[PDB]
């Protein structure tokens, strides 16, 4: 009638909007809208800090490519928005906190183009060493990459340098980084990008964790997983390359125990 | 504690022949099968053939028909497979799949296992 | 109010059909599930469904005691030069494959805790000597308590911790922990350090590592003999059972794939193999 | 749960009803993902022990 | 103060004078204070799947287009 | 109503008869049996029944625990050339011929199932040597699921099978099994094969056993002695009985008039005479 | 919740003040949440021989001529 | 609203489901749907086998293929499911049988494809013969094509060899291959699949005869003929080609008289 | 005598022409091609159990001074509720002189035995492609 679609989505935080014409519906992760903590579960005794308006906003991250030889990326929340805005400055600031996101995945082509990509969401996605001399062996530099994330490989070759470790991911692709067949990353939730149907990704994620409220710099609620079920191709080409953009946006954050600013080693 | 174990080894010239054995124990239930089985080396696994119980009666796979010959010693509580004519497309590893069957197919009992790799 | 044992869903009968309805069409972008079945596709008859999810049920799965540990103890002669064998291990589902990737099929976990001590004892030495019936105490030793440096030290006075005097011959030893966690659930899979590595700090002072909470995150378990050195060599062998009770899970994750290879998520190479050989177009 | 001719499945099959058709310029091979699931009606009995994972040693 | 609870009678006894017929129910009583001691009840409820299978913001009608 | 215990129907008196009534006459060829009583051809008294058919009934009839295998295990010295003996025994009521025979009187049956264990053990090698009193695992290991190659490999760990730690000397050993089957009744004997020889396809490919279903049927047992190696051998004799509880029965077959062989209905030559010598004219 | 049962009473012992006489009974009370586990009832049904005795279409009468 | 559309149809008989995304409606032969016979309209005496999920089935007969050279395209029915499942099995085994149809043709391409195919429908499909000597002489073997069915030709061509004639069809395109101009063709229920647009014909017929049951080995209630109204071109290429794939699945079919089975004499 | 249950399908299933029993178990000793069939004794029905037990399943005799025909009206009987026929047969028709044949005072008198089965209420489900056996 109006002409209301499921393809044509309009997402508003703060004082951004995203919009799309090609969506395929949206995710709630496990049905759970992402919410502030209720007197019920509650922790520390202190008055939370709700940045709202100031931190619920989405952040766009740097944006990655998509070539025939891909074989995947990956990211970490809230590590990977350690340096957005207010929300970082925030999460710096305190020992506890906790915050939901609303990730929305951007990769658009032409008709002519095909294949897809799986966003995945994984609450505590570890991702398996580097090593078969020392397990859990990554260092917490190589364990948060940031934005700028990491990515997955096609094959598992261990470090052998002995004399000083590397430290760290090796995430073998088809293993989902983590020693389980990717064709069951499915009972995370997800959607997948297939281009000739949709254009975009939006997985609303609540906080999940075995605490009310955790230690944000020590500890990751999310993992963001991307990987090519489909690999790309585009006409009779050698060479397509098309871009990925990562948006997210954290909310209904809070933080409690102010005190002085972490600075902490990243390099 | 069924102790099935192969031997028979693997290290032929393309045409020749070898004996491949199994030694079995535990309770074999006689009724049902004993057989031969082949993974080869970049395929799925396949059936070679199948001899019943203590009967002679037995089969062979159409790839091996009549250069691979499967009996039994039941007394010496055995199953043999000689193979005449070894070629390139026999090379393989070879399994002594002998407990239950009831045809060509089930099984409770495998072994180890051993190579065969005819050269040439 | 839907139980476990209750019957399903019945199956409707449905005819033939010709209309601009589509169960059959979906997309698997929107990251849903198409939920069907067969009459939505098929003609079918009428079917009074008997089957339960009975078993099914995140309690029955866990239902089964499962081995966790062998702790093995001894008691040699009194002239002799080693010491007397005196076990301690760190409680951990990790040590063995079986019950930790049932544990694996979800992210965190509530469950009231029971152990069964199944003890087996014999002797070594070629001799024809004697030993009288044994016993063995099981201290639970939490996080922090006293560990036992020696097989008769103070520490065995167990004031304050829950010990279990088992006499050999006698049925199967058990007892029961609730959930002891520290946090809202226990977390199977950790991604986070303990510590954070300041930059006014050096890199040594703050490194930890990936994937582990507290190093003690339950405590050691303590068993020895009770019973004074015997002229002839008896060694024991202590097997854990546990099965977890009154368990609640949440968020499924794909089961474990490639055999384990430490306490960690992590994979060994040579066994990143686990599908085999089939032709696409072979039954 | 194991392969077994009493309790036989049977099969599932996947043909080109007509063929695959692309204009000019667009790839001519592509890609199919195929997906499986139990449905409201299933159920599984009897608990046993898994044989896709083990412990040598 | 003792838990009478019921039976699913699966393979039924030629009675129903005693066995087979007339629900069977069974005694529970706790020997313990603690909750933990207690034998696991198995009388546990089962859900909708819904939360893994749909995790879509608006509603999935099967009979009609996925994406309009 | 009639229940198992009831008084049987009286003897009713009844005397001198001329008429055009035939309580004698009949014809077997209908296939129905002539339904008399003694009052039909004879006079009677009145007799006030006190006999009951109570022990008869279906249930009562297999109220025994039945040896259906008997499982041989070991324990021998750690220095010994051959390997621990632990059995491994199909569960089947076919081994033996008492029980087996018993539940042939019929086409098809429903029982839960009831095992015991009686454990027997002793040495063996002439010696003083001693063992301590060992303990007995018996796992089942349902169709499919790791069967143990070894005395202490992996499979012991049982997460999800069910097993039984027997002390020795303690009471034998019992679990309760259900009706366990896939069908909707037990099936004693099966006028089929499982495989249909097709004709496109080879002889071999598509042939199987006659009167089998799945030759895994309900799965295998595993024992083995717990206690690890011992200066001194000691060998066990597991031996199961087995009660049909709940039974339910139909369609009567004629028993078993020779003995048997194979698990099938096969009958081997040397044993095809039953009946003894008697002449016709002697009583 | 006892299952409270009869008993029929074969060798009447002297008394008809505790045993013998008044209607002796026994009590039995379920363990386990499995219908398999309980005991076996043992108070089952009797049934009419003549599924297997008169397998035929029309009715038996004995004092007629079988086949008429 | 919920999305329902004229293109998106979904058709299910027995254990088969037809499918398609760009259908032009359906059409229902005469607005009459498929139906059992009535004790109004009842014939033979004996209780009739409806084979129902047995022979209410859609079958694939094989794929024909489509190019710029192809006239036409002919079948019959019952004729065509003459060895289709138990259809045929049950054809085989009766004097007499009524059916009704849902056939539906299948030939889809690109949006940079042209061309139209018109599927019709013609009750009694008489067709005409090929010889300047002998009228009506088309032996039963080319008479009835199964599964294969039969072509249109461009052009009239005479048999001349009387020493042991062709005996077949020689059905001349433009005359609908029964001495009429195609133009008229529209006067039968038919559907015109036109590549732009639609990618399917769904045509449901009823059992149309003079007769209320008839028998089926003898003759031939309807009739299928396609023939592209506009010729197939797809880009600058010479050589196009689409295949078109025809399902037709019996209705409502009843048979009387059982008796032993017909081995006819088709070749 | 040396191969249990190894009757093959092409013996077991003889079609309408059915089979017949024998008077004495005779071995097959063939080991290098069995024959694969069954030698149903007649006195042991064939199974292993005396004849005269044969009454308990449901029966006529049809003895020649009185009728002329045996009418045995079957319900489905099995452990499930519909099975694959081609695999398994539900029931079994066997049919032994319980008195031997006798004419006048004839050497060799001769009567025919005629079968005619009609099957009842049958349903059949799972519809797929039609299976040709191995029946030879
Ligand atoms: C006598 C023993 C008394 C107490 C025993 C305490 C041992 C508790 C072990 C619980 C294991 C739960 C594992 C979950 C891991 C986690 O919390 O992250
Ligand atoms: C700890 C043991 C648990 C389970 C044991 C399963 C063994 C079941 C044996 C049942 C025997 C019934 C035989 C009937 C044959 C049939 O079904 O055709």
């Amino acid at each position: 009638a109006c002409g209301y679609s499921d393809r044509v989505l309009q997402l508003t935080l703060g004082n951004s909007t995203i919009t799309t014409q090609e969506a395929a519906n949206s995710v709630v992760a496990y049905g759970r809208w992402p919410e502030y903590l209720r007197d019920s579960e509650a922790n520390p005794v202190d008055q939370p800090t709700e940045p709202d308006v100031a931190a619920c906003r989405f952040y766009t991250l740097d944006t990655v490519s998509w070539t025939k030889e891909s074989r995947g990326w990956w990211w970490k929340l809230p590590d990977a928005l350690r340096d957005m805005g207010l929300f970082g400055q925030n999460m710096y600031y305190h020992y506890l906190g906790r915050s939901g996101y609303t990730v929305h995945v951007q990769c658009n082509a032409s008709k002519f183009h095909q294949g897809a990509l799986g966003v995945f969401a994984v609450p505590e996605m570890c991702l398996a060493g580097d090593s078969n001399t020392t397990t859990m062996h990554t260092s917490y530099q190589n364990a948060n990459p940031g934005e700028k994330g990491g990515t997955f490989t096609g094959t598992f070759t261990p470090d052998n340098n002995q004399t000083s470790p590397a430290r760290r991911f090796c995430p073998v692709d088809y293993l989902l980084g983590n020693g389980t067949l990717l064709g069951n990353a499915f009972v995370f939730p997800h959607q997948i990008i297939n281009l000739r149907t949709n254009n975009c990704a939006t997985l609303v994620l609540p906080y999940v964790n075995s605490l009310s409220i955790d230690s944000m710099v020590k500890h990751n609620n999310w993992g963001i997983a991307i990987l090519p079920l489909a690999p790309l191709n585009f006409a009779s080409e050698s060479s397509p390359e098309i871009p990925i953009t990562l948006t997210i946006a954290p909310m209904c954050c809070e933080f409690n125990g102010l005190r002085n600013i972490t600075l902490p080693r990243l390099q | 504690q069924v102790q099935l174990q192969e031997s028979g080894g693997g290290s032929a010239q393309t045409g020749g022949s070898l004996r491949l054995s199994c030694a079995a124990s535990g309770f074999t239930f006689s009724h049902g099968y004993m057989a031969w089985f082949r993974q080869a080396p970049e395929k799925e696994r396949e059936w070679v053939a199948c001899v019943r119980t203590s009967g002679v009666s037995a089969y062979y796979a159409d790839s091996v028909l009549g250069r691979f010959t499967i009996s039994q010693d039941n007394a010496k509580s055995t199953l043999y497979l000689q193979m005449n004519n070894l070629k390139p497309e026999d090379t393989a590893m070879y399994y002594c799949a002998a407990t239950s069957i009831s045809c060509s197919s089930g099984y409770m009992f495998w072994g180890q296992g051993t190579q065969v790799t005819v050269s040439s | 109010a839907a139980t476990s044992r209750d019957a399903l869903p019945n199956t409707e009968a449905s005819g033939p059909t010709h209309s601009k309805e589509i169960p059959a069409l979906t997309a698997v972008e929107t990251g849903a599930t198409n939920p069907l079945v067969p009459s939505d596709t098929v003609q079918t008859r009428h079917v009074v469904q008997h089957r339960s999810r009975s078993e099914s049920s995140i309690e029955s799965f866990f239902a089964r005691g499962a081995c966790v540990t062998i702790m093995t103890v001894d008691n040699p002669a009194s002239t002799t030069n080693k010491d007397k064998l005196f076990a301690v291990w760190k409680i951990t589902y990790k040590d063995t494959v079986q019950l930790r990737r049932k544990l694996e099929f979800f992210t965190y976990s509530r469950f009231d805790m029971e152990l069964t001590f199944v003890v087996t004892a014999n002797f070594t030495e070629t001799n024809n000597g004697h030993a009288l019936n044994q016993v063995y105490q099981i201290m639970y030793v939490p996080p922090g308590a006293p560990v036992p440096e020696k097989w008769d030290d103070y520490t065995w006075q167990t004031s304050s911790n829950p010990s279990i005097f088992y006499t050999y011959g006698t049925a199967p030893a058990r007892i029961s922990v609730p959930y002891v966690g520290i946090s809202n659930a226990y977390s199977h899979f950790y991604d986070g350090f303990s510590k954070v590595p300041l930059k006014d700090q050096s890199a040594a002072l703050g490194d930890s590592l990936y994937g582990a909470a507290s190093l003690n995150d339950f405590g050691i378990l303590a068993v020895r003999v009770v019973n004074d050195h015997n002229p002839t060599k008896v060694t024991s062998k202590i097997r854990v059972y546990l099965k977890p009770k009154h368990i609640r899970v949440w968020c499924p994750r794909p089961p474990r794939a490639v055999a384990y290879y430490g306490p960690g998520v992590d994979y060994k190479d040579g066994t990143l193999t686990p599908l085999s050989t089939k032709d696409l177009t072979t039954y | 749960t194991i392969d077994d001719s009493f309790t036989e499945g049977g099969y599932i099959s996947v043909f080109y009803q007509t063929r695959i058709v692309v204009p000019l310029s667009t790839p001519r091979e592509m890609d199919i993902l195929g997906f499986v699931s139990a449905c409201n009606d299933f159920s599984v009995r009897l608990l046993r022990d898994t044989t896709h994972i083990e412990q040598k040693a | 103060g003792a838990q009478v609870s019921s039976q699913k009678v699966g393979a039924h006894e030629n009675s129903n004078r005693a066995y087979g017929g007339s629900t069977i129910n069974y005694t529970t009583i706790n020997y313990y204070r603690d909750s933990a001691s207690n034998a696991a009840s198995k009388q546990d409820f089962s859900q909708d799947p819904s939360k893994f299978t749909e995790p879509i913001k608006d509603v999935l009608i099967k009979t009609a287009p996925m994406l309009n």
